[PDB]
């Protein structure tokens, strides 16, 4: 913020509206000046805005962590880790998908048993056995997934 | 908290009424300040009440990192099969009468009791399959919901009585050996002579209720996941209302 | 209601005030006694009862200062007579009276002043989507 | 505070026998090894908990079985619950090395 | 929040308007509010109106 | 009682992270003799039948914290007969064990 | 610490309880000021935390 | 540590026991004031302890 002290007040003659602000003329090549040499020309600091980044980085990283998501999906970028490293790092998210997959597959399964109550179906109705499949949720390439089960 | 040695039919209302349940409530109220510190409510050991915003920063700054820990340990804890000793199959009852009493998403649940209060229990009570000959049912039970008393704490597998509050609150269950008495109560704290001690006989031989122990000590301390941890949970919030406070007052120039 | 009473007044100055400097000298005393009230921050209810030795002696001196040298005077000529008073004070009590008088001030002079920045605060903002599951305690 | 907050977290994950990057940072590049390593103490409280939870589920198991007759069940101390693998172990590595096994 | 053991077909009426609705609206309201955090729009735990 | 509660705040279970460290690394697997694969029948069926697989955790609990522990071998008798001995793990708190050296 | 200097004291006329306290509103865009030239606002400096 | 000098000393009247520990409410909202323009606040270092 430029700050002057020391001008000459009273100016403008008694400050009107109508525009009135000639918006003096302060670019590249002008040279500020004052007639009283009392007067001071100083500008104050203004605020660094690192740490308000650093705090956010932080905060995501805590609400990544309580969700049990991964963090580079909510902020900053994944480090080049390899397989064992991305197993492990993912490992949260996956356990909480299998939970989920767990709870909502029983209830799948209820939903389809009292389905097949309605249509008669005797046998898949009492079938407690049967349950539903998910699609795989594993963070794994193609190349290590084939090579795997290739020589399984 | 002396054990009778056997409870009469006559006996029961009176026990439950002075010995059972004001223990029951004793270790309620414990539970229950658990149960609340690992939804995110941590302990304040820093009270700076009539501010109003400073309160609304110290809500802010509390984070579920127990909560966070019970359901990370509680996510890898699950059971795939029974299988007797020396062999690849499971064993046919006892794996039927797990799958049947859908117990491959109740262990969570038995797990998450039993790593956040240190201890949880199961019920195994006699039932009837739609098939018939003889299905029994297990049911998880809450700390919060069941009392039970052994003459040894560390070394006995069922209790002698135990005490249980039904899921809906209306009534009151004592369990022992060979009978269960069934109690209505429709107010905490409050059972009326007026209502009959309705008696039902299991016929398990024992309580039927099994625990599951977090931590295995000599001493009996069954100590769960969330009160071990509380110290520096808090700690963690406090340094954080601490950042807030910071950026909130002292951010800017 | 003053802190010091006329009696103390005339022993110190070794006078008697009669007639309109006795009203007069009643009302320099009532003025510095609320002077003193309002720089110590004590409001005495009985002014002359249990008010402090040290508070009746700046009391005291202040009243004989504004009676003696109202006109607050440096130097005074008539004849063969001249007198050179010191610097009046900047009120009625020098620094180490005002220093006095503040002694009833807690924390050594320390004073805070509480900031805010507008907003009203909701604490329990977030526990309001909340529905009771259970038995119900 | 940023670095007191991540210190103390640390020092909870520490304490919960949970991986660090569970709760704060990032995991680095850890090979085979190392990662076991890391993630041995969190294997072994679950190990353990798995120990006393399925002495737990075989006692469940032989009431139920001594619920409905099933005299060989009910008495059959031998036999025990079997639990998933909570080994954090890439899917290549644990292939190999069971075809070589 | 008692549950009758069967409700007659001219009880329905009296029970959905004083036992069951209201409950409704209570759980509604809370919901509401849980959807509409999840739209983005969080609660304010510090609001600075009339700025 | 302003910097009390920050000094609770301070404490941390170090000493008993570093008793469990030790505990869950601590388990047996089988009894066998000398030049033997296989388990001997009667130690090992005691061991299961009084469930020590658990019990062990506490005993080399006890063991680690208060420096010893002990396990009573008390004559009992099994659901089938014969003769099975029970083990009790006994924490040091609760037994004064008198010892010629 | 935010520390004044030569401010007129003796203000808020013997300070009372019952709230009283007014909160000087103080956030991004006010501008704190004082008459007195005199008067001296500056700050002390904290401990880093680091150690 | 927090230094003051040119403050109002005589003050708290023979400073007594028997708690008569106000605790000057100094918070991160709290800007501490002192009437007098000679006063003087300011710190004290400390200690690196990396070495």
């Amino acid at each position: 913020v430029k700050v002057a002290t020391g001008i000459d007040d009273l100016s403008e003659d008694a400050t009107p509206e109508e525009q009135q602000r000639a918006k003096l003329i302060l670019a590249q090549d002008d040279i500020l000046m004052h007639g009283n040499h009392e007067a001071k020309f100083y500008t104050l600091p203004e605020t660094s805005l690192d740490g308000f980044i650093a705090a956010h980085t932080q905060d995501v990283e805590i609400l990544a962590n309580n969700a049990q998501v991964p963090v580079w999906i909510l902020n900053g970028q994944l480090a080049n880790l390899s397989a064992d490293a991305l197993t492990a790092a993912t490992k949260g998210t996956i356990q909480k998908l299998y939970e989920r997959q767990v709870t909502f597959g029983a209830a799948h399964n209820q939903v389809l048993r009292l389905a097949a109550h309605v249509e008669g179906d005797t046998e898949g109705a009492r079938d407690f056995t049967a349950s539903v499949s998910w699609q795989d949720t594993s963070v794994r390439s193609l190349a290590q997934a084939v090579d795997a089960y290739g020589k399984a | 908290i002396e054990l009778p040695d056997a409870i009469s039919d006559g006996e029961v209302r009176k026990l439950v009424e002075n010995e059972f349940w004001p223990e029951f409530v004793r270790r309620r109220e414990k539970l229950d300040r658990i149960a609340q510190w690992a939804r995110g409510e941590q302990p304040d050991y820093l009270i700076q009440n009539a501010n109003r915003e400073k309160r609304a920063l110290l809500k802010l700054a509390k984070t579920p990192w127990l909560g966070l820990v019970v359901t990370h340990f509680t996510q890898a804890l699950f059971v795939d099969g029974y299988r007797a000793e020396g062999s690849k199959e499971n064993a046919k009852g006892p794996w039927q009468t797990w799958n049947a009493n859908k117990m491959q998403s109740k262990q969570i649940a038995i797990h998450r009791a039993a790593l956040t209060y240190g201890y949880s229990y199961a019920r195994v009570l006699p039932g009837v399959a739609l098939d018939g000959a003889n299905q029994a049912e297990i049911h998880g039970v809450s700390p919060r919901r069941l009392l039970a008393l052994y003459e040894d704490q560390i070394n006995d597998e069922y209790p002698k009585y135990a005490l249980e509050l039904a899921n809906n609150g209306k009534t009151v269950r004592l369990y022992t050996d060979t009978d269960y008495y069934e109690l209505r109560m429709p107010s905490p704290g409050n059972f009326p002579n007026e209502q009959v001690i309705k008696k039902v006989h299991h016929g398990v031989g024992v309580c039927p209720f099994v625990r599951y122990v977090n931590m295995m000590d000599l001493d009996g301390f069954t100590m769960g996941e969330v009160e071990y941890l509380v110290p520096v949970a808090s700690k963690i919030d406090k340094t954080d209302y601490d950042r807030l406070l910071a950026q909130h007052y002292n951010s800017w120039k | 209601a003053g802190l010091a009473t006329i009696d103390e007044l005339q022993t110190l100055m070794s006078t008697v005030f009669e007639d309109d400097a006795l009203e007069q000298a009643q009302l320099v005393l009532d003025i510095v006694s609320s002077w003193a009230r309002v720089v110590s921050g004590q409001m005495w209810p009985d002014a002359p009862a249990n008010v402090p030795d040290d508070v009746r002696a700046v009391v005291l001196q202040a009243s004989r200062r504004e009676l003696k040298n109202p006109d607050r005077v440096i130097s005074r000529q008539m004849g063969p007579f001249n007198v050179q008073y010191s610097q009046p004070p900047d009120g009625f009590f020098y620094p180490a009276e005002l220093a006095i008088l503040k002694r009833f001030k807690r924390s050594g002079g320390l004073m805070t002043v509480s900031t805010s920045r507008g907003e009203e605060g909701r604490p329990w903002a977030g526990k309001t989507a909340y529905i009771r599951y259970g038995d119900g305690l």
